[PDB]
């Protein structure tokens, strides 16, 4: 939906169609590479521009990369499913064991 | 030439179908760490408050040429362009 | 005020003027965005924020008298870089160019009444010996003068009024 128009470290800017600019904390994704990184919206500029701040490593991004808008920001697994497990700043798993069992995120 | 040349151009414009805004209104074009820009509303008044959709309100401090600048007396994470 | 962001533009498009050998065209359409830019309505659109590619199609629109080479490209490079209101000092320059390459020099003259286009066409000649152009003078009649011309060629200017002698001699004593 959106494309990057620039790449300045640990920053990225991408532009939207003014009729479907994300809100201010929704969470966007990009294919790096192979990879799939994950980027919040931290602010709204004009012309459908947004500034996001990149939940990975920046490096390897073009900018003219399609970026896929998720309606919803942020959201990590919680309660009892939690408990004997590590889990990332994006509340995926960070040991070998297998998927997290919640109910509710 | 100048006087046929300007009315073609009013003509043309109001062809386009384009419309000013109205004074005591305008439009959010930024959103950032609890401020907020707006385009229009050539008769805010320094210190003056505006209203928000909700039942929200910002304080006019910035009155600028093309932009005013306000700030959000509230949660503010819901605005965007174009409010 | 912009003279400095309209150089690099007003250069481009003459330097490309005349690998097209279409310098008087580029003029006239320079001139016809430039008085676009002036509208009320069009100066309310320009301030605000829209993408500058919607931008530039909404002023490709009201000007279709204009090259796929001039309009369609050189605003469209204006507004990505968000300059459309420096198109009334772009034309100036643009001006300026032309008038050095083709060695002209648009000197300006002052007088109080006409002069008697013997006068006038000696200080056409004259001028052209003072300065190495093809002058093209145009006058005008101001009254606080009252006598003499004053010629203006640019940042140079001779001063010969009545008024200029009598503050000059005010400040000998």
């Amino acid at each position: 939906t959106g494309k990057i128009v620039q790449v300045i470290g640990a920053v990225v800017d991408v532009e939207f169609p003014q009729d479907a600019v994300p809100r201010v904390y929704d969470a966007l994704e990009v294919q790096n590479g192979n990879e799939r990184l994950v980027l919040e919206v931290q602010q709204q500029l004009g012309g459908g521009i947004v500034r996001t701040i990149a939940m990975g490593s920046s490096d390897g991004l073009r900018r003219g990369l399609d970026v896929k808008d998720l309606e919803h920001p942020i959201e990590v697994p919680v309660g009892k499913a939690t408990l004997g497990r590590i889990m990332n700043v994006l509340g995926e798993p960070v040991d070998m064991k297998g998927e997290i069992g919640e109910e509710e995120r | 030439n100048s006087t046929e040349i300007s009315e073609l151009i009013k003509q043309r414009i109001a062809q386009f179908n384009v419309v000013s805004e109205a004074h005591n209104e305008g439009t959010i074009v930024s959103v950032s760490d609890g401020v907020i820009r707006i385009h229009g509303l050539a008769d805010c008044m320094q210190g003056e408050m505006i209203s928000l959709p909700g039942n929200r309100y910002a304080i006019a401090l910035n009155l600028e040429r093309d932009s005013v600048g306000a700030v959000v007396m509230g949660p503010y994470a819901d605005l965007a362009e174009g409010m | 005020e912009f003279i400095t962001v309209a150089r690099p533009y007003a250069k481009a498009a003459f330097d490309f003027a005349v690998e097209h050998q279409s310098v008087e065209r580029w003029q006239d359409m320079l001139a016809f965005a430039a008085e676009v830019t002036k509208n009320e309505q069009m100066a309310e659109l320009l301030s605000g924020a829209l993408a500058p590619e919607t931008l530039a199609e909404s002023f490709i629109a009201v000007a279709g008298e204009q090259l796929d080479e001039n309009g369609q490209n050189l605003i469209r490079v204006m507004a990505e870089n968000g300059r459309l209101n420096a198109l009334p000092d772009v034309l100036e320059q643009f001006i300026h160019l032309r008038a050095v390459s083709e060695a002209t020099a648009e000197v300006d003259v002052i007088s109080a009444a006409a002069l008697s286009e013997q006068q006038l066409a000696k200080i056409s000649a004259a001028m052209e010996k003072r300065l190495s152009r093809k002058v093209k003078l145009n006058a005008k009649i101001d009254k606080s003068v009252m006598a003499g011309v004053i010629i203006r060629a640019g940042d140079m200017v001779i001063d010969g009024s009545v008024r200029g002698r009598l503050e000059r001699l005010a400040d000998v004593l």
